[PDB]
């Protein structure tokens, strides 16, 4: 049997209602037990899946009223009456009328008010320099939306090479992101210059935020 | 307390074979179907196959995708479920879960997976298992942001704690990034300026693929 979900992802504000679709190629209705063999699972980042709804509409011990599974035959729907911060997760539907098959999943994201990053810069550690390594890290903490740009400057010249950016998952408590921008050089490349700068550009302001240090 | 624990994960050479285990307790093992599920990084879940309860004869059934490749068996005396993986390749790189399926013959019966294991990551590569090096991140206010920079490890994953789990608020772990065959990530914590450096601050980096735990105390410059 083929399982298919929609949407692949969506973003709503806290207090907003939401709807996720699940569709199968063959009726999941068992004539012998008179029940639809479809379950909904919730999976938060870095965790295992947790069962929310089974037999299409029966809620599992401990799961809030807000969640409401409906459907019959081949068309099903998970429905959150009102989303809050906890709901950050991908939601999977699973048929078990003929063996088992999972859907593709719906990622649930949250829209919130704009927030500005708190920018920290970090010179390389001693033990890293002792091993001939020099990594400079710019940390952008607790911002939204997720899109943000960081420019690096060495002594007044925009560096571009040896730079790797990485984001977190949307925070489960205030729904923000944090990101790190790393400039990786060798101890020689690093002792070659003195001024190290990173500038964070975000919709929150026209002029970027600056953090610098001198070797 | 129902418990499921996957084991065996790590780095496997392409073309080779691997066996996973799943220790259980807290329930009558033989009463339940056991299912295996997998999940490639940032991908959907995939059911692989199951093995039935005693009443049904302990028979096996697999998914189209892994018929002839993956095998399920169970030791009923030690209450352990097994998964045998042969001729592994890249597309097999994923997190493998064991899950407690249905028990239609005795007790409470409903269609769903009530309990999942924590998962064990398998990555299929020819590269080298190399534990991570951990460097501190410290400032050059009323609060101060610290963190640990983790580079040069393989395969995934690594887990980062602080004060052995006691410090859990203000913690931000960024995703991993892959470059030159090696991964790297940095985890940061924020605390009141009174808590540091006057008090102790440690991060606990764990890399299961090498059975390694590194600890790094955060000291001033
Ligand atoms: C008709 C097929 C099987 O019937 C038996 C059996 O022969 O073992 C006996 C029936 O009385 C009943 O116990 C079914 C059992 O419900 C089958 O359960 C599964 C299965 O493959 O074992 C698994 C269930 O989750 C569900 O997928 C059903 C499916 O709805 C078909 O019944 O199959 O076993
Ligand atoms: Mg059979």
């Amino acid at each position: 049997i083929v399982m298919t979900q929609s949407p692949s992802s969506l973003a709503v504000s806290a207090g907003e209602k939401v709807t996720m679709s699940c569709k199968s190629s063959q009726s999941l209705l068992n004539s012998r037990t008179r029940k639809n063999y479809l379950a909904w699972y919730q999976q938060k980042p870095g965790q295992s899946p947790k069962l929310l709804i089974y037999w299409a509409s029966t809620r599992e011990s401990g799961v809030p009223d807000r969640f409401t599974g409906s459907g019959s035959g081949t068309d099903f729907t998970l429905t959150i009456s009102s989303v809050q911060a906890e709901d950050l997760a991908v939601y999977y539907c699973k048929q078990s009328n003929n063996l088992r098959t999972f859907g593709g999943g719906t990622k649930l994201e949250i829209k919130r008010a704009d927030a500005a990053p708190t920018v920290s810069i970090f010179p390389p550690s001693s033990e890293q320099l002792t091993s001939g390594g020099a990594s400079v890290v710019c940390f952008l903490n607790n911002f939204y939306p997720k899109d943000i740009n960081v420019k690096w400057k060495i002594d007044g010249s925009e560096r571009q090479n040896g730079v790797l950016n990485s984001w977190t998952d949307q925070d489960s408590k205030d729904s923000t992101y944090s990101m790190s921008s790393t400039l990786t050089l060798t101890k020689d490349e690093y002792e070659r210059h003195n001024s190290y700068t990173c500038e964070a550009t975000h919709k929150t302001s026209t002029s970027p935020i600056v953090k610098s240090f001198n070797r | 307390e129902v418990m499921l624990v996957e084991s065996g994960g790590g780095l496997v050479q392409p073309g080779n074979s691997l066996r996973l285990s799943c220790a259980t307790s807290g329930f009558t093992f033989t009463d339940y179907y056991m299912s295996w599920v997998r999940q490639p990084p940032g991908k959907a879940l995939e059911w692989l196959g199951f093995i039935r309860n005693k009443a049904k004869g302990y028979t096996t059934e697999y998914s189209a995708s892994v018929k002839g490749r993956f095998t399920i068996s169970r030791d009923n005396s030690q209450s352990i479920l097994y998964l045998q993986m042969n001729t592994l390749r890249a597309e097999d790189s994923a997190t493998y879960y064991c899950a407690r399926d249905i028990s239609p013959s005795y007790g409470v019966y409903y269609e769903g997976f009530a309990y999942w294991g924590q998962g064990t990551l398998v990555t299929v590569s020819a590269a080298t298992t190399t534990a991570p090096s951990v460097y501190p991140l410290v400032p050059g206010g009323s609060s101060v942001t610290l963190g640990c920079l983790v580079k040069g490890y393989f395969p995934e994953p690594v887990t980062v704690k602080w004060n052995y789990g006691a410090l859990s608020s203000g913690v931000r772990t960024v995703s991993s990034v892959l470059q030159s065959g090696f991964y790297s990530l940095s985890s940061l914590v924020t605390v009141p300026s009174s808590t540091w450096p006057s008090q102790t601050v440690i991060c606990n980096v764990a890399h299961p693929a090498s059975k390694t735990e590194l600890i790094k105390r955060i000291e001033p410059r």
